[PDB]
């Protein structure tokens, strides 16, 4: 068989920094140099950046470059920008007679560190028609922030240990910021038998909190 | 110059699936094509390809369960027997070689079509408004889109004419196997009510919810 | 031979 071992699996870089990603083939590539690199923005299709190890594809900025031959290949981003937050994949062609004709590396998630921005927080009590369904879902949003946050929920002061689902938007292409939704799901019986619902968003040491009382909304 | 995949749907484990890639702007008589997939949250995985003259090549993992065929304007992927691990977005792509050289790459891609191999039946979302607890000058409103299967849904605001200040979060699959997401929009106190439009192709449903502070 | 894909 034939594989590409791509390292690192993830990396974070400040704006203006340099990121190099490595692809090591387990056997020589077809034509010695047929290794390509793709960018994939979250939820989007892959886009070819580099082919034949070092050739820049159509519509690719000059800060991307590639090098290598034989079994060791690299992609470099020279002066990373917020828009470069993405997952990158190498792809090698092999002789079809001796291996799979093509394979991908496992990917590298690149996080770009922009200017620090503290979140603001919003909490959304359940619409009136939820509780009759037997389940209640409360939503908390953390707005426009960098770096990452942690979210905790408190129901009458008790930190919740289940029922929480988080979803983070892709980093903003201009300023690197995230947005986050955090959802707490309870039974209607649980919801109706507690009062204070708190979403706590912590960045480093600094927490921001939003709360409501079921009685008030 | 463009590719479009179709056929993604909810699939019962053990049953067959055919996907199609419709090609615009070139003929498959002159262009090799490949299928690639990506499981949710995972990496790209090569499946197989078909040459200009119709020679097929498959990944060893795929041989015998995946079949590619084509016309001059379409290329298909048939999965003989599907399993949970086949849940993925499936992409078609042009393979970049000619009679003089092989560049090695896949240089034109479709948007992908989503295959969900799972127990369950198609289930339409429940849509609930999101609004703050009880005027503020600037307010975020939204819609929670809960309990649907399969992906995707599409959420627009005011029929797609409200764009600025929208954040539609990635879906999350709950432990039940159903999906949920929220979409929020920032408005101001001078705004008229905002309407979220939630479409779920798998159930041919379209639901509107109008939200105001 | 070449293109490699155009041979079984």
């Amino acid at each position: 068989a034939a594989v590409l071992t791509q390292t690192p699996s993830s990396v974070s870089s400040a704006v203006g920094g340099t990121v190099t990603i490595n692809c090591q083939a387990s056997q020589s590539l077809y034509n010695n140099k047929n290794l390509a690199w793709y960018q994939q923005k979250p939820g989007q299709r892959p886009k070819l950046l580099i082919y034949s190890a070092s050739t820049l594809a159509s519509g690719v900025p000059s800060r991307f470059s590639g090098s290598g031959s034989g079994t060791q290949f690299t992609l470099t981003i020279n002066g990373v920008q917020c828009d470069d937050a993405a997952t990158y994949y190498c792809q090698g062609e092999f002789s079809c007679s001796s291996a799979d004709c093509n394979a991908f590396g496992g990917g590298t998630e690149v996080v770009v560190k922009g200017d620090p921005v503290a979140p603001t927080v919003l909490i959304f009590p359940p619409a009136a028609d939820q509780v009759a369904t037997g389940t209640v879902t409360i939503v908390c949003v953390a707005n426009k922030y960098f770096p990452d946050v942690t979210v905790t929920w408190e129901v009458d002061g008790t930190t919740q240990t289940t029922g929480i689902e988080n979803s983070k938007t892709p980093q903003n292409s201009a300023d690197c910021t995230y947005n986050l939704s955090s959802t707490l799901t309870l039974t209607s019986t649980q919801y109706n038998s507690h009062k204070e619902y708190t979403c706590k968003v912590t960045q480093g040491t600094t927490s921001v909190v939003q709360s409501f009382n079921r009685g008030d909304c | 110059q463009s590719l479009e995949e179709s056929g993604g749907r909810l699939v019962t484990p053990g049953t067959p699936l055919t996907l199609t890639c419709t090609v615009s702007g070139f003929s498959l008589n002159n262009n090799a094509m490949t299928w690639v997939r990506q499981a949710p949250g995972k990496g790209l995985e090569w499946i197989g390809l078909i040459s200009r003259s119709g020679i097929t090549h498959y990944a060893n993992w795929a041989k015998g369960r995946f079949t590619i065929s084509k016309t001059s304007t379409t290329v298909d992927l048939k999965i003989t027997t599907s399993t949970t691990e086949d849940t993925a977005t499936y992409f078609c792509a042009r393979v970049d070689y000619d009679d003089y050289r092989d560049w090695g790459s896949f240089n034109v891609w479709g948007p992908g079509t989503l295959v969900t191999v799972s127990l369950g039946q198609p289930k339409a979302p429940s849509v609930f408004p999101l609004a703050p607890c009880c005027p503020s000058s600037t307010v975020t409103l939204g819609c929670l889109v809960k309990g649907y299967l399969p992906e995707p849904v599409t959420v627009t605001w005011n029929s797609g004419t409200l764009t600025n200040g929208v954040r539609t979060f990635p879906s999350v699959r709950q432990s039940s196997g159903l999906y949920s997401l929220s979409s929020v929009v920032s408005v101001t106190s001078s705004s008229q009510p905002v309407t979220c439009n939630v479409a779920h192709p798998a159930t041919n449903t379209k639901v509107d919810k109008t939200v105001a502070p | 031979h070449f293109p490699q894909f155009s041979y079984s």
